[PDB]
């Protein structure tokens, strides 16, 4: 019901009710009347450059039933600080990828191919290694790693699981290295063919006349439809796969039990926490009010293991609080 | 037969234009090379004939190139070496060559790769094996 | 960008690592690129190498103009190693001076050699009589 | 090629050659023969609990080619790097001693170049590092940058009699028209104690290196050294030379578990000392940091309000020391 208009913006305002039939509307603007002609049922009022004049109380009365709607159009006098993780988009111009990271303040967008850093926001040398984009502002650094399937490389005996919220863009690069250029690559889903506007192929040469091929698959905006087991096969390589899980809300799965420990100031020890969580969580190790952040590193098994070592032989409660955009968590660690 | 010429998978890389810009960055642009002056107009074999010739030049150049120039030549050579996968016949007596800048040869090679990229795997190039004069 | 006439150097204008900048230029060169060398330079164990360095220097400038963005840097860096010869008002080559086409690899090799032989004497000699090239 | 076996260990020994084909091996153990059957090519000899008997010369001959491999199986010091200018050309070499033999890497700050022989001696922060099983001991080349801003406390350089003195003087100037000169006790330094290198930078800039060196120092060589350039200001550094390794340092205490305090120990010692803070048998090492005044000040804070004798024992290769700190 609450509308936030950022500057002289050009957007459309539509509302639909599950009953399309011979029904009539009437728009009731800021202390003035307005005529309408909608679609079957969905009604709309679109605006190009919303002036401080074109804002406020906007109602819409309907009759089959005799309904009434009301909207409060406000303006962006407020610009709240944030750090939304990087997204990807293939430049329409050529065979290259672009990093779309949102944040308040605006961040440093750097592509890192592992290590080598190249702050460009537009990456063209997409071939191999560990490719990850990183956003860095006043808040901090949030990174989105490009999901890779190396058919040339050894298999990860875990069958990778890829999670993402409905509407987010799916990105899976399949890289294969072969001696001669004579080999192809193909994408497939469990009992469903891959869309023509969901695939792209790049190729270059390596060392002594070697050929590397990148056959990446992408989804503009994901849905329940797009969730499933994806597989990449090469005409000179073994078919390696990964399953795509669509999520409604963010989650943190960690064996929370609040564990108790005890050691003598002569022993070398580090507190641990294994967790499978999405999106990448913001973690904090707090003790007797003194809070220190964490090296939230990945165990690659199918979870990330966060560690803490600066115990300083100090006894007491070491609490680990970790949280993402749509989920929270806290684990109590007693020490003697 | 072994008198055929076709490619199942694309022997033309996406980033070939990069390897040519990199070679050109260390080249003396007016180094004298040659190009065929009277190649028959054949929109199927045309670029392929010149790539074969350009390819023959990358080899000649490697022999008189410095240790590091050898790498840049060889790297451009790899981008167009696939033409030797086919039994191209030696140039006919009718074929006239004309002296041109290596910058001209490199530029044309790039152009030929671009034009050839969408068709290299769809066509049968068996009749390109004999270079023809217009 | 300085001056000229009478010719001597108080401090060594020849670097220790000049042979490096030449090996680096040569690594990106097409060795038989045609340059020239004077064919009939008078035998003068004091001005000899200096005359050829002046000429080699004139070639580094000509080459920079037809060099690619990255080759320009390698040429210029070799040019710096021998640019000191312009600190002196060398007279234009005489009519008697004949030039012969040679490989740039030959010119680069000779330039290195001339710098080596000139290195121990560049600051001990008065090169004022070298300003006029002789046949 | 050198194998280090720690106790009765259970490890595998495999070697692979980039050519997998129908090739045959033959193992040649310590003065005895042995049969093999490998993988395609990689060959192996694995051992469970390597006894003092199961150690020594172990060879492996192959045939496609007719190759032969040899391994020295052994069972379970670190003297800091020294410098020697290569007599062949204008380049420095790192002489670091150690048991086991170490990784000698030159680091010009940062850029690491493991070569043991450095030819690109120009500018930045040059330091050689030795790295073995024991650890990593580093010797930084003493530099005097006339081009750079001036530092305080007349750079005091300490070294033991017999060690090699190394002082590089770097100056950067626009034109090449500038010289460099070394002076000790306001005198013109020995002819076999100086060396000059030069190269070009950016927009026809010139960098000059006029380094001074002593093969083996004595009390004779100790003194105030200064480097002056014919387009730069004369910056200096004093050299302190001792007969053998030394430790020089300049107590009872009492406090209530409410006061924040740290024990201190100021010391001028060469070479860098290995220190240890021991109390009621429980020993903890120290942050042997430098005070830059002309001594290094070691600190200890984790008193834990615990009363008694806190003893500080510090020692180098040719010297020892201990200081007793009472607490109530
Ligand atoms: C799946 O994609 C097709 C093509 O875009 C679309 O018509 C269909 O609605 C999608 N399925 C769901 C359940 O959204
Ligand atoms: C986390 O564990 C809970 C246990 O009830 C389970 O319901 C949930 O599916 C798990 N989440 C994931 C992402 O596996
Ligand atoms: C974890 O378990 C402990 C012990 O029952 C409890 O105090 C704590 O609230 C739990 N934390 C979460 C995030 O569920
Ligand atoms: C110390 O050695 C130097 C070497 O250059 C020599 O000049 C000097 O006379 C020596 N001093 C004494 C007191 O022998």
């Amino acid at each position: 019901a609450a509308v936030e208009v950022d500057v002289s913006a050009s957007i459309t305002l539509q509302v639909l009710v599950d009953a399309p039939g011979n029904i009539s509307c009437l728009w009731v603007f800021k202390h003035s009347s307005l005529n309408c002609q909608p679609h079957f049922g969905v009604v709309s009022m679109v605006i190009l450059k919303m002036t401080e004049t074109q804002a406020g109380e906007y109602l819409l009365f309907i009759q089959s039933t005799n309904y009434t709607i009301l909207f409060t159009v406000s303006i962006r006098n407020t610009l709240l600080y944030t750090l939304r993780r990087p997204y990807f988009r293939k430049m329409e111009n050529q065979d290259a990828l672009v990093c779309i990271s949102e944040s308040v303040p605006e961040p440093i967008v750097e592509w890192v191919l592992c290590v080598v850093k190249k702050e460009e926001k537009v990456l063209h040398e997409l071939f191999g290694t560990d490719i990850r984009c990183c956003a860095r502002n006043e808040l901090g650094r949030e990174c989105t790693r490009l999901f890779t399937i190396d058919l040339n490389q050894t298999p990860q005996t875990t069958l990778p699981q890829l999670f993402l919220k409905v509407g987010e863009p799916l990105w899976i690069r399949c890289k294969a290295v072969h001696v001669n250029h004579g080999f192809g690559l193909t994408w497939e889903l469990e009992n469903k063919a891959l869309e023509e506007g969901n695939y792209f192929e790049m190729s270059t040469y390596s060392t002594n006349r070697t050929m590397i091929r990148i056959l990446f698959a992408f989804v503009s905006s994901v849905a329940r439809n797009d969730t499933g087991y994806y597989t990449c096969s090469s005409s000179k390589h073994p078919s390696q796969s990964a399953l795509v899980t669509i999520v409604e809300k963010g989650f943190i799965n960690a064996t929370n039990s609040s564990e108790d420990y005890e050691i003598d100031q002569y022993e070398e020890f580090c507190f641990s926490v294994r967790f499978k969580a999405y999106p990448q969580i913001r973690c904090t190790w707090t003790f007797s009010r003194k809070s220190f952040p964490c090296e939230q590193k990945g165990l690659d098994n199918g979870y990330s293991i966060s560690k803490f070592c600066n115990h300083k032989h100090q006894p007491g409660e070491y609490i680990f609080h970790a949280e993402n955009d749509d989920a929270q968590f806290t684990k109590m660690f007693t020490l003697n | 037969m072994t008198q055929d010429c076709s490619f199942q998978h694309s022997p033309i890389s996406s980033d070939f234009a990069v390897k040519i810009r990199e070679l050109s960055d260390y080249l003396l642009q007016d180094y004298p090379v040659t190009v065929a002056s009277n190649l028959q107009d054949e929109e199927l074999c045309g670029g392929l004939w010149r790539l074969v010739l350009a390819q023959r030049w990358m080899e000649r150049l490697k022999t008189v190139a410095g240790s590091k120039m050898q790498g840049l030549l060889e790297r451009v050579n790899t981008e167009i070496h696939f033409v030797t996968k086919c039994a191209f016949q030696p140039p006919p007596s009718c074929l006239r060559f004309v002296q041109t800048n290596i910058s001209r040869l490199l530029q044309e090679t790039s152009e030929q790769l671009v034009a050839l990229k969408p068709w290299i795997t769809r066509q049968n190039f068996s009749r390109c094996l004999e270079l023809q004069c217009q």
